[PDB]
């Protein structure tokens, strides 16, 4: 994205001298609902499913908010030994259909 | 045995199945609750004495074969029945499927009914413990209102009832033999 | 007139949770005082069992206070802690004292004292008659501490030692000492066994214990160039400001307390020698950065997945064995 920055050069003696210091001020409030920037193209969440003290499930949600482009992601998970995992129960679903990973 | 083991090697070209099966049975590393006597004992153990106690409690299974063969030399099938019951009671990871097998033999020995004592109470106790397993499992694991001591007590009672029942049958057998030889 | 050449300090807090704010506050006050009087941060071994300065429950983050006026922060801007919440235990404390530490332990976390070193030890927590509790699981008895100090004396790892404990019935912890050159102070006697409870409103907890509060107030007036002896710390917090009675044991110690300065144990005063001597001296391929996330290479770095099938030799062996058995019972 094209971004504009204001630069304060502290080595310039026009900016900072012995007789005058620097205090920068900035006016900003939460913008109205309209004119707010769009959400990023990628974000994710993680949670635990079930109840009790015997069995459960670990779930992750991945979002693609781009209008027309698909892109790949690489996912890394580490789990302690006490939570024993069953790999024949692993499922990946997009839009109600099964998604087959290229590498695992 | 030798041929079966050597054949098993060639399925995956490894010897890794052996520690995974027989070492697991002999060493009892997993502490999942069951109807047996090992899990809570080894979850509450002082590390100094663990080796000694595992050795003792796995010798206990193989212990009785020799004296039982000395006494029951002329009655091999009753000997088999007793041995199967002992295996079911004192194994490391027991299940009710192991229990059903020796209960299938009770009709063979029901001509000994007149010499049986305290059969009624033992049957009632076993029946009660069977139903009390799921309710206390629920109260511990889902409700959160109970703890592991309830479940441990139920396992203790179940095993004690089994032992008493087997001892009763053995006594009745010997009493009938005595009356046959010496007179009623 | 002391005869030492360096100073050390070991300050330990053995509490847990957020409602035990007081013990951590006491330890922080001691750390502030000893730093202000001169002992470097590399010669202080600080062990804290829980964090109260950046606990999310703290209404004022990164601060710990001693009084409700909130005019003195004892955590300070400059602080360094060697042992965190899960590495504080009876076993590690005993290892640090006796020197029997795992080989890979760094220098900053060990006590490297010698024959010419004065040491100060301070402890606080929940205790009883003859024991002090670490977190809630374990305890240390007076016999073990008395044994560790004799282990330290036999190798000549100190010159003089000062031991202070702030607990209920704290006098029981110095009864079994039997090594030379140890002086001990306590906040309460064996009978005295209750503890105060006046929570602060704005923060929500009880701030600090009384004895260490008055001891820190008497150490706030002492400066690096002070001539105060150890006879003035024996008259601090009389039963009238506290409700318990402080004690001292000084029969294992060789010097007169009227000749022992406060800075011999709470500060660092060096021995200096002017130097007046001198030694005569004669006058083509560029390099590239790695690629983040190469997709095709990742896909081709692993062979494709084919379904598993039993080997044929195993099948042949099985069926040959079975039929060989069948040809015995039938023919
Ligand atoms: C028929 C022949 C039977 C053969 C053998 C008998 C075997 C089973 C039968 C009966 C039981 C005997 C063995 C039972 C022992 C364990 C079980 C137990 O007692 O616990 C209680 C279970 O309740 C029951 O037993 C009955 C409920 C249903 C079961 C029915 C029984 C069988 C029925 C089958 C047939 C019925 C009808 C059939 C006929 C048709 C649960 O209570 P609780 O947990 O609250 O109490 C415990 C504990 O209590 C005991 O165990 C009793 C002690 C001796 C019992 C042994 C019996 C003697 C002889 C029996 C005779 C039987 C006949 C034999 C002859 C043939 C114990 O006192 C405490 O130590 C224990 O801890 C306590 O738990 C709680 O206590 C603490 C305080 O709350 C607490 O500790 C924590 O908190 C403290 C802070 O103050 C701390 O200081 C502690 O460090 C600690 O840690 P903390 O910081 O809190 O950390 C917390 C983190 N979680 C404990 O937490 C707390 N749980
Ligand atoms: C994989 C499993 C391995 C099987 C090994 C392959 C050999 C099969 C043998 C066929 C059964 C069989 O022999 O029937 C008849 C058997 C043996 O003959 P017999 O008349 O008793 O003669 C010897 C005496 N004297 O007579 C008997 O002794 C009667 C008992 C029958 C044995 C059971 C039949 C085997 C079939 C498999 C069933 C197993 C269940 C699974
Ligand atoms: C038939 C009964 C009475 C005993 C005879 C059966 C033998 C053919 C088997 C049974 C157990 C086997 C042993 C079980 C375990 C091991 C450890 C194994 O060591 C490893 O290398 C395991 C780990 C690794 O590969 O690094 C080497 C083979 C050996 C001695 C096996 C050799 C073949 C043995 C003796
Ligand atoms: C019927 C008679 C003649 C022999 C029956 C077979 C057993 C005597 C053998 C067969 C396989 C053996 C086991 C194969 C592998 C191991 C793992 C080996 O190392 C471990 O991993 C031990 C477990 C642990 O200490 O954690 C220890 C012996 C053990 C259990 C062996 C013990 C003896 C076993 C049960
Ligand atoms: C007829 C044969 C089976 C011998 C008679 C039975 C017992 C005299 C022996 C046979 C197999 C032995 C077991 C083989 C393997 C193990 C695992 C071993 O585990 C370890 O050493 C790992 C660490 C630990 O858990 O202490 C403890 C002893 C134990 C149960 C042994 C106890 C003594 C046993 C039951
Ligand atoms: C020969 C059979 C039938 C009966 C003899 C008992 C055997 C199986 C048992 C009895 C005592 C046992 C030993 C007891 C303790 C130890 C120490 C440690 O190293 C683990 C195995 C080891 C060395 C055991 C090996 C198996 C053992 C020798
Ligand atoms: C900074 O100080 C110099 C020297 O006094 C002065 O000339 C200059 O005007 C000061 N800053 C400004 C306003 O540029
Ligand atoms: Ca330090």
């Amino acid at each position: 994205t094209r971004k504009t920055y204001a630069i304060y050069d502290l080595l310039d003696t026009a900016m900072i001298n012995n007789s005058r210091n620097l205090n920068i001020q900035l006016k900003w409030k939460r913008p109205p609902e309209n004119e707010a920037p769009p959400v990023p193209f990628l974000h994710a969440q993680r949670y635990v499913s079930g109840y009790g003290l015997q069995k459960g499930e670990l779930s992750t949600l991945l979002y693609n908010t781009h209008p027309y482009r698909a892109f790949p992601v690489l996912l890394l998970d580490t789990v302690p030994w006490y939570l024993r995992l069953y790999v024949h129960t692993l499922t990946i679903t997009s839009k109600g259909k099964e998604n087959k990973p290229s590498y695992i | 045995l030798v041929v079966i083991i050597c054949l098993s090697f060639f399925l995956l070209s490894s010897w890794d199945f052996i520690p995974a099966v027989y070492g697991f049975i002999l060493s009892v590393p997993d502490l999942t609750p069951n109807i047996g006597l090992f899990w809570y004992f080894f979850a509450e153990m002082f590390e100094h004495f663990s080796l000694f106690f595992v050795c003792v409690f796995q010798i206990n299974v193989f212990f009785y074969t020799i004296p039982l063969a000395i006494k029951l030399k002329e009655h091999p099938i009753f000997f088999m029945f007793i041995q199967i019951a002992v295996i079911a009671i004192f194994k490391s990871y027991p299940t009710v499927g192991d229990v059903a097998l020796y209960m299938a033999f009770f009709p063979v020995w029901n001509h000994l009914y007149r010499f049986l004592r305290n059969i009624f109470v033992l049957t009632c106790i076993i029946i009660v413990c069977s139903l009390l397993f799921p309710v206390l499992w629920h109260l511990w694991i889902y409700a959160g209102s109970a703890n592991s001591n309830f479940f441990y007590a139920i396992t203790l009672t179940f095993n004690v009832g089994q032992i008493l029942l087997i001892s009763d049958y053995f006594y009745a057998f010997l009493r009938r033999e005595y009356y046959l030889t010496h007179g009623l | 007139r002391s005869g030492h050449t360096n100073n050390w300090a070991v300050l330990v807090c053995t509490s847990r949770f957020w409602f035990n704010y007081r013990h951590v506050a006491n330890t922080l006050s001691v750390y502030r005082s000893v730093k202000r009087l001169g002992i470097p941060d590399s010669h202080i071994v600080l062990m804290l069992a829980d964090d109260m300065a950046c606990n999310p429950r703290n209404p004022k983050p990164a601060t710990v206070f001693s009084h409700k006026n909130m005019e003195l922060n004892v955590y300070g801007d400059d602080v360094e802690v060697d042992y965190r919440s899960y590495e504080v235990t009876v076993e590690n404390f005993l290892r640090v004292l006796t020197g029997r530490i795992p080989p890979s332990t760094p220098r900053s976390k060990r006590l490297l004292s010698d024959d010419r070193s004065n040491i100060l030890i301070y402890m606080t927590g929940h205790g009883g008659n003859g024991f002090l509790k670490f977190q809630d699981s374990e305890e240390i008895t007076n016999i073990e501490l008395a044994d560790a100090f004799e282990q330290m004396w036999q190798k000549r790892r100190y010159n003089e030692l000062l031991f202070i404990i702030d607990t209920c019935q704290g006098a029981s912890m110095y009864e079994r000492f039997y090594s030379p050159n140890i002086m001990a102070l306590a906040s309460s006697q064996v009978g005295e066994d209750s503890l105060s409870h006046q929570p602060d409103p704005a923060i929500g907890v009880h701030l600090m214990d009384r004895y260490t509060f008055y001891v820190l107030e008497f150490l706030e007036e002492i400066n690096p160039a002070s001539q105060t002896n150890m006879n003035d710390l024996f008259q601090v917090c009389p039963k009238s400001l506290c409700v318990s009675t402080p004690g001292h044991r000084t029969d294992l110690f060789q010097r007169d307390p009227k000749n022992v300065l406060i800075t011999d144990f709470f500060g660092s005063v060096r021995k200096v020698e002017i130097t007046t001597e001198t030694i005569k001296l004669q006058q083509m391929e560029p390099l590239k950065y790695a690629e983040q996330l190469p997709v095709a290479q990742i896909i081709h770095q692993k062979p494709k997945l084919k379904d598993w099938h039993p080997p044929g030799g195993f099948i042949l062996g099985l069926w040959a064995l079975i039929i060989m058995v069948f040809f015995k019972t039938y023919g």
